[PDB]
């Protein structure tokens, strides 16, 4: 399969036509996505198979081929870029200032942008192009719009 | 069956579209990994 670093689409044929269920990050030979995209299933790349290595339904994260590699963090100050990859549309950089999700276990960056659910696992970047987490787990607000947690794993 | 297709390099882009607000929200995270508004 293709194992060059970069941002991928996650597709299924188990429905009408070819459907984009989500997005992920290829880094250092490991594929990184949200658990709600794949539900922990194996993935094809060319005639290559990618097998799940690590996952956690509560973090809503999953890695393929190896352990989670992405460890950069939101500074808590600077704007970020969502590298949004929407269904049938070209990858696009959207720059935004995160707000905060306040939780009993600590504060978390959040990004206040609407896109189709097949966008899930788009990477969020800092100014040096490091992935500080994945977009597409969060909360619906009064307006009916989505607000997403900046969702990061941990590198052991 | 699920497959991947490369969509781009991971790069900061000068003069990307600059949008979205910076909301401060009280939230709870359940064991199924679903966030909810603690209102
Ligand atoms: C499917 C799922 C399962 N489990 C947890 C979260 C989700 N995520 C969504 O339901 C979702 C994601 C987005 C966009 C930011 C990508 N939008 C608007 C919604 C409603």
């Amino acid at each position: 399969g293709e194992t060059t670093d970069g941002v991928y689409r996650v597709m299924t044929r188990r429905l009408l036509g070819s459907t984009q269920v989500g997005v992920g990050v290829m880094q250092e030979g490991v594929f990184h996505t949200m658990w709600h995209v794949t539900k922990g299933a194996a993935l094809r790349s060319g005639e290559g198979r990618l097998d799940p290595y690590w996952g956690d339904v509560k973090q809503d994260l999953v890695s393929y081929c190896g352990p989670w590699k992405l460890d950069a963090a939101w500074d808590g100050l600077s704007e970020v870029q969502l590298l949004a990859v929407p269904p049938g549309e070209r990858a696009k950089n959207i720059q935004t200032l995160p707000g905060i999700f306040k939780t009993k276990d600590g504060d978390i960056g959040a990004v206040a942008l609407d896109y189709p659910a097949g966008t899930s696992g788009s990477p969020i970047l800092d100014k040096c192009g490091r992935v500080i987490g994945l977009y597409g787990n969060g909360v619906v607000i009064k307006n009916g719009s989505y607000v997403s947690a900046i969702t990061q794993g941990k590198r052991e | 069956d699920m497959y991947i297709e490369r969509a781009g390099d991971i790069t900061w882009e000068k003069d990307a579209e600059v949008t979205g607000n910076s909301p401060r929200l009280d939230v709870a995270l359940d064991e199924s990994g679903d966030f909810s508004l603690v209102e």
